[PDB]
């Protein structure tokens, strides 16, 4: 329930590691990268003059 | 296939000793004279030995006792 600006996301990965373990954290990291790429492409964010 | 070796690490906790134990088990299964104690999914001997350690049915002590048993048999 935040904006997740690269400081919340590393914190959430850290908490996942410290609470759940190693392998769930690996699965979570892979899924995070997949969904981040997918929704960045869906977002269509671009720079203009 | 063992993507992560965490289970084997907690089974025998050193992260350095299981390499040696699994190397010994893989050598036994690969040179010859031994068969896997876990179902074979056409894996290499490496992850097979790692799975055997993870299941809790292979370690250093029982490897030594099996070697002693084989020596006593002959």
């Amino acid at each position: 329930n935040q904006a997740l600006g690269k400081k919340a996301i590393s914190k959430m990965l850290n908490t996942c590691y410290r609470i759940l373990g190693l392998k769930p954290t690996v699965i979570f990291a892979d899924q995070i990268m997949y969904t981040g790429f997918a929704y960045a492409a869906r977002s269509g964010a671009s720079v203009g003059i | 296939a063992r993507v992560t070796v965490q289970d084997a690490v907690e089974k025998i906790g050193n992260r350095f000793d299981l390499v040696l134990v699994a190397a010994r088990r893989a050598r036994q299964m690969q040179v010859g004279g031994k068969d896997p104690l876990v179902p074979e999914e056409n894996d290499k001997t490496t992850v097979i030995a790692l799975r055997e350690i993870e299941e809790g049915l292979i370690n250093n002590q029982i490897l030594d006792v099996r070697e002693r048993q084989e020596q006593q048999e002959q």
